[PDB]
């Protein structure tokens, strides 16, 4: 049942899928142009002279310790290109897992607290002159 | 005391003078002897092990080295064995049922009779060397819908009694005031300690029972103890009050040789009527 | 030092401002009253007293007429669309000669309520809109606060009060009834929609089944009417849900109710509260239990239908709904007029989320990894402010008073009555019998103080919710605005440890003045630069900010348990994080707070960041605008600038007092003033510090109780009872708090020669000795 | 340190669903993908059929407008990545029955 | 009030320097000290008799329904 | 020892109830009484007398 | 499916019935209708332990790491002061304050209190 | 109410030793070396294992309680009064005192020497379950100051903290102050 | 009362050549007793005096 102005992705583009190779997922702030990069760190980055900050986000989609804990599945463009497939890769049709999810996100560099500024000697209470 | 002439006390404790020759220590090993025991108390940790052709389930319980609970709270594995070879285990099949009801060489041969007397019993082990743990399983039919073993069971030991007294609950040493040489105790029994004459001197012994003491010594020296306790309160508050006083007081309640608190029932025997009339 | 500014005072009390006051701590002083009972009818939402009659709704009766085949009659809407208060205005007589201004100077010396007539648009509706016809009903004159919006007097210079004949520098802010000054005293509840762990014994008082564990949350709508949701821990392991309703408590599994929320399944229902907790038998011990204790006690429900057609059925008659409406929708009203109705009615999926929260979080009670939180603690707290109180009461008599249209026409329809929907003339005929006056009811409570309403509102007494505002002197008479108390349900309480003074108080809570005797320790006054928050604060930017913290939306991460940082808004959780990163993320927050250079961001918002710890509180991180929080002013570190403070958020946070406190890596903020903590009466007692705090407390009480100066109105003043002093001076030692109020022109006493000596021997026994002849020479002169 | 992007595509290729934790579908099953142009932001709703499941989701209108999410496929004998587009979608299963 | 006639103690009069009293710190702008000096005030018992006082009869004036304002 | 009456309108004080007032009429009227030929008044120390 | 004794139908998400409470040899779900085979899993245990304060003692303190227990000379109550013992003439007393004022002698324990 | 100069003299010096006290009393309980340095994670581990338990709390003060009152039992014994400007019997203030004519050496002493460390029902300030006695205090700090040890006196003043504290014990008694026996007895016994 | 708690009561009206008077010969207003601060022990009482005969000289 089709909502108002929404039309079917008719022609989807191609997925390569397949030490062995390994499916990420990324997020990037909306406002970045993702077309135009080049780097990518394994901390801190910087993306069009702005700073950000990846995080390894992958303790909070999936498990470290342990299988099959995964909280998103992967959907891929079947053998028509016009509707998606579960994504797997175990020859058993278990669904692909990502390897790693990262999150690039916005940082806030924090100064110091000028100590000489603020972290003054008590004064005391004023004498009355001319008295 | 004076307004309820109260039968149960909250805190009634026997005094318990002892013979000089007995050192602290004898007195301090008797304390925990006639002193009251709980398995709760000696359990270093449970782990209980359910699986499910039925529902089964193994019960590991661990304990603490054996010397030194029987050094502290003075305890004989045979006990510890026996009280689990009986009291325990009856108790421990038996609220079961009650859930359950609520939801619609000689080891081998001591395991044996266990097994046979009581229904769920699949095993029975313990540690007979170092007491370090008691170990045994049970089961229960397959159909059953679970239930949580741990809470039930932990449960049963706190209400444990490996070696409880008559009427007697602990027993403290206090310091030697006044030069005076004397135990505390909770509960009041004097036939119970009528046998420890071998530590303890029988004719100093003194409580706050005093019905008890009514009870079992009679009415005077009864009175006597009354008006040694109330002294005793003004005497924490270091208040002087004439005996006489109380020895009035104390004559009064005795007059009819029984224990007579000042109320609708010590006023209901006056004679004189009017004062019964504008009283209640 | 100080300065007795003589000649200044003397053109002031020449001169009075045309303009405005020179004491506006004076003024900020009383505010919360004010601003308690501005946005009534202020606020972008036109006013809270719309919101809540468009919560409110309709009421529909169908005449059951067989209009010539199943016809249950024909639709009657009724609906109260707004509301709407004149300022005190009288016609002269009848006729509506043209009205005029009526100063609350009149009022007093009429010996009558300074009144406002209420008003309202009222839709008259039939058959789903078929018919639709307005009116504007008078409800009568209601009472109105001094200097409201609604009062005259607003804005006016001190010159033009002169002329309006009241005080210089005249505060009002209160009632008005048989020229008898009443007003609203304070209370304190716990907080806003927040999830507080209880121990109580009473719990297990209530069933056997019950432990004395329980989760207890209190849930405000957007009105601040309020509804509260608790939870009791069977000791077999289930958790039945617990609400009341028209003072009546019912309980519910909660399964029921967490599958009627939204269509889930079980593993969605088993992954909340686990999450990534699987380890731990306890957990899944009990959880499993619940589950299948929901199964074949109503195997039949595998549809979220299925629940919700049941529901309704059996609460039916419980909300009276109408016959039309399917159990579907009577179980519809059910979820909304209840559970966690804060969120509003479409959030449920986060509805959802946030009930699970609870459940687990309950099990750490349960599993005692997490220490109770105390209820009666400083720490969990806020004020009911009167104001707010004021149109809740109202808002049940307009509801009542809608019902009471039905009565009537029901017993017309059930006379047999010729009966047509669509007769305004009928309409009419049917108002005519019925009292629409409020304000007479609304005096009778502000007379009374009687609480009486079908809802007991979650409030624990039926009456002294009015007080009588006391002129005596000056000081007892603003004291009543700063003072408020736990309640008189809990003076009955024989535990003392209510009276106990707390380290979390420090800031807010006057630890010098409070009243003795049986009142003492549950009347208590707020150190003068405490502040009140009167409004709801916009969080709506908060939480893009989040993500761009790194923050994951709680809608697809599946986390549980205390592990990792668990972070809300106002009762709406926003997401998960570890908790060493949140720390660092709750400064930052501080830190842009402070900065306020960043857009969304009002610097009254609340941080709440708890360090996870053993068995300690337990963690997480609290975002809080809400209304009603003790708020107070702190000289940072850094960028040095003023900081707001809520008590709850403080517990943690190292605070210096003085700049020579100061040590590095300790204290995060310093206080502007000692003094700060104190209020005023402990402010005004020279040199407290060198006297026993015993005497501190006595000595507040005294001032309050001498004989001070009244105030300027006397001559057109009708008041009942007054003394005052013949002639005052200025104390010579002083605290310059006294000029900053400008207490000079109320002076409650005078200087004098005071010698120290044993002579006549009649000075023993503390009684004083009066030189004969200053008496003669008028000295200490009253009437 | 340093890694290559290889590829970066713009169009619809690939999408993702968060259903829960060890979510699968039969072997058969597949889904249809749908796309709006609300302003310069792309919206996304998700329908799978097989015999006896429907499977629907939608795109978070709120975490959409300041997320925005990437797949990379990675080769580690390279320091290259492959960047493709795709949308997070909220997503549930459906029982027909 | 308005101000008193007499010191208490001293029972010396302390009425007329008033307005002498207020034109002095308003002309003479000068301290109390030199100001009470001037005025010749020796015991403070006097001097307290007129650094404190207040002119509050002052803001009574203020209301007279004997005129229509 | 009586039926209510209309659930409300508070009972009569009988004899019965006219007895034990308060303290009872033996303690509040007789126990105790008002009492001619008396005063109720502040004191002051003095060391003269 | 399987997490902790429960298991659940790969389809929907429900909890699976228990096997030994299934009578025939496989278990569907009454939801989706998903079969599964009856002896794909069988025979699982759980083991649990008791928390930590569940039985307190007296061991419960010889065993923790800090001092729970009194001896009889740190029991000295409040600072000494100089006093004469209207009892034994001791000079030295031990007191406490309600201004109601305690005494103790320290010689032979004798007491008062003084509220002058 | 003025000391000599030595008098106060010898009052810095006794209250200076005061400094560690706390700490080394925490170590005991805590079966740790003396010497422990306060900043100790274990030490302040312990303390919140100890914080948890409500016996082991009022077992620490009272070991606390006891050291602290050694203090105090020297400072009076030394100025009042050796130490005193003005003597017995021109001093009035000691002359009411020692003639028993109002007051004791608690009052004078307390007023002069110092109010030492408070007490609530026999214990020290209940603890925020921070770990803080106030928010002028780090968690788990060792100073009896710090625990509402009061170092001044009326005389020359008392700090604010030492101040908040006071208030609370002022408020005992009043708690505290919020017939029918003795009716029952005479009655009987006309 | 003073503004440091102490209250007290009026007992004699005190004709005034009885009043002790100051080398400055001022005839006191109100006496006190000492007796009441070692009780009370009130400190800035005393202080305040001071200041009140500071400040107004
Ligand atoms: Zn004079
Ligand atoms: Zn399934
Ligand atoms: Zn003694």
């Amino acid at each position: 049942s089709i909502p108002d102005g929404f039309k079917k992705c008719k022609h989807l583009k191609n997925f390569p899928l397949n030490k062995q190779q390994q499916v990420w997922l990324i997020k990037f702030p909306s406002n970045v142009d993702i077309s135009k990069l080049k780097s990518l760190p394994v901390t801190t980055m910087t993306i069009d002279k702005h700073d950000y900050k990846i995080m390894d986000d992958t303790d909070i989609e999936s498990s470290l310790t342990q299988d099959n804990l995964s909280n998103m599945t992967l959907l891929v463009p079947s053998e028509s290109k016009e509707s998606l497939k579960i994504a797997s890769t175990a020859k058993d049709n278990a669904p692909l897992q990502f390897d790693k999810v990262f999150s690039v996100s916005e940082t806030a560099k924090i100064p110091a607290i000028d100590y000489s500024k603020v972290r003054v000697p008590r004064k005391d209470v004023p004498k009355v002159e001319g008295l | 005391i004076v307004m309820t002439a109260s039968a149960a006390i909250k805190t009634p404790q026997m005094t318990l003078p002892i013979w000089n020759d007995v050192s602290d220590e004898q007195a301090d090993t008797f304390c925990k002897s006639i002193s009251k025991v709980l398995l709760s108390e000696v359990i270093d940790k449970v782990i209980v092990t359910e699986t499910t052709a039925a529902r089964s389930y193994v019960i590991h319980m661990r304990f603490f080295d054996n010397n030194e609970y029987s050094e502290e709270y003075d305890v004989s594995k045979e006990e510890l064995q026996n009280v689990i070879s009986n009291q325990f285990i009856h108790l421990l099949e038996a609220a079961i049922v009650k859930e359950i009801k609520k939801q619609k060489k000689v080891q081998r041969d001591r395991q044996s009779a266990i097994i046979s007397h009581h229904r769920f019993i699949t095993k029975y082990n313990f540690d007979d060397e170092s007491g370090k743990w008691c170990e045994f399983k049970l089961e229960l039919a397959a159909d059953t819908e679970k239930l949580l073993m741990v809470n039930i069971v932990e449960e049963i030991c706190r209400k444990s009694i490996i070696r409880q007294i008559p009427h007697i609950d602990r027993c403290v040493h206090p310091e030697p005031e006044n030069g005076k040489r004397v135990l505390v105790t909770e509960g009041v029994n004097f036939q119970a300690m009528w046998d420890q004459e071998a530590f303890i001197d029988v004719d100093g012994i003194t409580s706050n029972d005093v019905a008890a003491v009514l009870k079992t010594y009679g009415v005077e020296a009864a009175r006597n103890t009354i008006v040694n306790e109330i002294n005793n309160v003004f005497s924490r508050y270091a208040i002087s009050v004439s005996f006489r006083h109380l020895d009035l007081i104390a004559d009064m309640m005795t007059r009819q040789g029984t224990y007579l608190a000042f109320n609708r029932q010590g006023m209901e025997t006056s004679t004189s009527s009017f004062m019964k009339m504008s009283y209640e | 030092t100080a300065d007795f500014r003589t000649l200044e005072r003397e053109s002031r009390f020449i001169n009075p401002p045309k303009d405005k006051s020179a004491f506006p701590l004076l003024q900020e002083a009383v505010q919360p009253h004010i601003g308690s009972f501005n946005a009534l009818t202020e606020g972008p939402d036109g006013g809270l007293l719309n919101l809540g009659v468009k919560d409110i709704g309709e009421k529909v009766i169908f005449d059951g007429k067989p209009l010539n085949s199943g016809y249950l009659g024909n639709k009657l809407s009724v609906s109260v669309e707004q509301v709407s208060i004149a300022k005190p205005m009288s016609n002269d007589g009848v006729s509506s000669a043209v009205e005029r201004k009526v100063y609350p100077s009149e009022s007093r010396q009429r010996l009558t309520s300074y009144r406002g007539k209420l008003l309202l648009k009222l839709k008259w509706s039939v058959n789903n809109g078929e018919e639709n016809l307005f009116e504007v009903r008078d409800c009568g004159g209601l009472p109105v606060m001094l200097q409201s919006n609604r009062c005259h007097l607003n804005k006016m210079s001190p010159y033009e009060l002169v002329q309006h004949k009241e005080e210089s520098d005249e505060i009002g802010g209160y009632f008005i009834v048989n020229g008898i000054e009443k007003l609203i005293r304070m209370l304190i509840v716990q907080r806003r929609n927040h999830p507080m762990a209880i121990i109580r014994p009473s719990f297990a008082n209530r069933g056997a089944s019950y432990s004395h564990y329980g989760i207890q949350i209190r849930s405000v709508r957007p009105d601040q009417t309020s509804q509260t949701n608790v939870l009791h821990y069977l000791n077999d392991g289930q958790v039945t849900f617990r609400f009341s309703w028209r003072k009546n408590e019912y309980l519910v599994p909660v399964v029921m109710i967490l599958k009627a929320l939204c269509h889930t399944s079980d593993r969605e229902i088993f992954d909340g509260i686990i999450g990534n907790d699987v380890k731990d038998s306890f957990l899944t011990d009990r959880l499993e239990l619940l589950l299948r204790g929901f199964k074949k006690r109503y195997p039949h429900l595998q549809n979220r239908t299925q629940v919700l057609q049941y529901l309704g059925d059996k609460f039916r008659v419980v909300f009276q709904a109408s016959p039309d409406q399917s159990d579907l929708e009577v179980g519809q009203e059910v979820l909304d007029r209840i559970v966690l109705v804060h969120l509003g009615k479409d959030g449920s999926q986060d509805k959802f989320r946030m009930l699970l929260f609870m459940i687990r979080k309950l099990y750490s009670l349960v599993a005692g990894e997490c220490s109770p939180d105390n209820p009666d603690a400083t720490q969990h707290q806020e004020v009911l402010l009167g104001g707010f109180l004021y149109g809740m009461i109202l808002k049940e008599k307009i509801d009542e008073y809608l019902q009471n249209i039905i009565a009537q026409v029901r017993m017309d329809i059930n006379r047999g009555m010729a009966i047509n929907f669509k007769d305004k003339r009928y309409m009419s005929r049917v108002l005519m019998r019925v009292n629409e006056n409020i304000g007479s009811k609304m005096q009778y409570f502000l007379s009374t103080g009687n609480l009486v309403s079908q809802s007991g509102l979650d409030l624990q007494q039926v009456s002294g919710y009015t007080v009588v505002a006391e002129k005596i002197n000056f000081y007892r008479f603003i004291s009543h605005f700063r003072m408020v108390h736990r309640g008189s349900f809990f003076a009955q309480l024989k535990t003392t440890t209510v009276r106990k003074l707390l380290p979390e108080s420090w800031g807010f809570l006057c630890p010098v003045h409070t009243p003795d005797g049986s009142p003492c320790g549950l009347l208590n006054h707020f150190a003068h630069k405490c502040r009140i928050s009167t409004q709801q604060s916009d969080v709506s930017r908060i939480p893009s900010i989040l993500y761009s913290l790194g923050v994951a939306p709680a809608s697809h991460t599946f986390a549980a348990g205390p592990s990792l940082c668990c972070v809300q808004i106002d009762g709406k959780i926003i997401g998960w994080v570890s908790h060493e990163q949140g720390k660092i993320i709750a400064d930052t927050l501080r830190y842009w707070k402070v900065e306020g250079k960043t857009p969304g961001l009002p610097i009254d918002l609340e941080i709440g960041y708890v360090p996870p710890s053993t068995r300690g509180q337990y963690p997480g991180l609290y975002l809080f605008g809400g209304h009603s929080r003790m708020l107070r002013p702190v000289r940072y570190l850094p960028l040095d600038k003023e900081d707001i403070v809520g008590p709850f958020e403080q517990v943690y946070m190292n605070i210096a007092v003085t700049p020579q406190e100061i040590q590095n890596n300790v204290h995060t903020h310093v206080e502007f003033t000692p003094t700060n903590i104190l209020s005023i009466l402990a402010n005004l007692t020279p040199f407290s510090d060198f006297n026993q705090s015993p005497r501190n407390m006595y000595q507040c009480q005294m001032g309050k109780q001498t004989m001070g100066t009244p105030g300027v109105a006397l001559c057109h003043r009708s008041d009942n009872k007054l003394y005052r002093l013949q002639t005052g001076q200025t104390p010579i030692v002083k605290a310059n708090l006294y000029d900053d109020y400008g207490m000079d022109n109320f002076p409650n006493g005078f200087n004098a020669v005071v010698a120290v000596i044993s002579y006549t021997g009649y000075d023993m026994d503390d009684a004083m000795i009066i030189n004969k002849s200053a008496d003669e020479r008028g000295f200490g002169y009253g009437t | 340190s340093e890694i290559e992007i290889e590829s970066v595509q713009d169009q619809p290729s690939v999408a993702v669903g968060s259903f829960f934790k060890g979510f699968r579908a039969p072997s058969d099953t597949t889904f249809d993908l749908y796309k709006k142009k609300k302003s310069e932001k792309d919206e996304f709703v998700l329908h799978g059929e097989n015999e006896r499941l429907e499977y629907e989701g939608y795109t978070d209108s709120s975490s959409q407008a300041s997320n925005q999410y990437v797949v990379g496929l990675f080769n580690p004998e390279k320091k290259s990545i492959q960047l493709y587009k795709a949308p997070v979608l909220v997503s549930k299963v459906v029982s027909k029955s | 009030m308005i101000v008193p006639v007499r010191c208490f103690s001293c029972g010396k009069v302390v009425g007329d320097k008033w307005e002498s009293y207020l034109n002095l710190l308003q002309e003479d702008e000068l301290d109390e000290g030199t100001a009470l000096s001037r005025l010749g005030l020796k015991r403070y018992c006097c001097r307290r008799m007129i650094l404190t006082h207040v002119d509050l009869i002052e803001k009574f004036l203020r209301y007279n329904p004997l005129e229509k304002r | 020892k009586a039926q209510g009456r209309t659930s409300g309108k508070v009972p009569i004080p009988g004899v019965k109830q006219a007895l034990e007032k308060k303290e009872g009429l033996f303690r509040k009227h007789m126990m105790g009484k008002r009492v001619n030929y008396a005063a109720r008044s502040v004191i002051s120390p003095d060391p003269n007398i | 499916s399987v997490v902790g004794s429960l298991i659940f139908c790969l389809d929907c998400g429900d909890l699976l019935e228990n096997p030994n409470a299934v009578l025939g040899s496989n278990v569907e779900c009454s939801q989706c209708k998903a079969i599964y085979p009856k002896s794909q899993f069988s025979n699982l245990k759980v083991v649990t332990t008791t928390a930590d304060d569940a039985f307190p003692s007296s061991l419960r303190a010889k065993k923790s790491v800090v001092k729970t227990s009194l001896k009889k000379n740190e029991l000295k109550d409040g600072a000494t002061i100089k006093e004469k013992c209207p009892q034994c003439g001791n000079e030295e007393m031990n007191y406490h304050t309600l201004a109601t004022v305690f005494y103790t002698c320290t010689s032979c324990g004798y007491k008062f209190r003084t509220n002058n | 109410l003025r000391l000599t100069a030595e008098g106060n003299k010898w009052r810095t010096d006794i209250l200076k030793t005061s400094v560690d006290t706390g700490r080394e009393a925490a170590a005991e309980v805590t079966n740790l070396d003396k010497d422990t340095p306060a900043d100790d994670p274990e030490l302040l581990k312990r303390l919140q294992e100890i914080l948890r338990d409500n016996n082991k709390s009022g077992i620490l003060d009272a070991v606390t309680s006891s050291k602290v009152n050694a203090i105090t039992s020297q400072v009076v014994s030394k100025c009042v009064p050796d130490g005193t400007m003005k003597k017995f019997p021109c001093n009035s203030m000691q002359a009411m005192a020692l003639s028993g004519a109002k007051g004791s050496n608690v009052n004078v002493s307390q007023i002069m020497c110092l109010l030492g460390q408070q007490a609530l029902e026999g214990r020290r300030v209940p603890v925020m379950v921070s770990g803080k006695t106030l928010p002028s205090f780090k968690p788990y700090e060792t100073d009896a100051m710090a625990g509402g040890y009061v170092k001044g006196r009326f005389y020359s003043g008392i700090k604010p903290q030492e101040y908040y504290f006071h208030c609370m014990a002022g408020r005992e008694g009043l708690i505290d102050t919020a017939g029918y026996l003795q009716r029952c007895l005479t009655k009987q016994l006309e | 009362s003073s503004r440091h708690g102490q209250k007290g009561v009026c007992s004699r009206k005190w004709p005034t050549i009885d009043m002790p008077f100051s080398e400055t010969g001022i005839q006191p207003d109100i006496i006190i007793n000492p007796h009441a601060f070692p009780s009370r022990m009130t400190i800035g009482m005393f202080v305040e005096s001071l200041a009140g005969k500071a400040g107004a000289l």
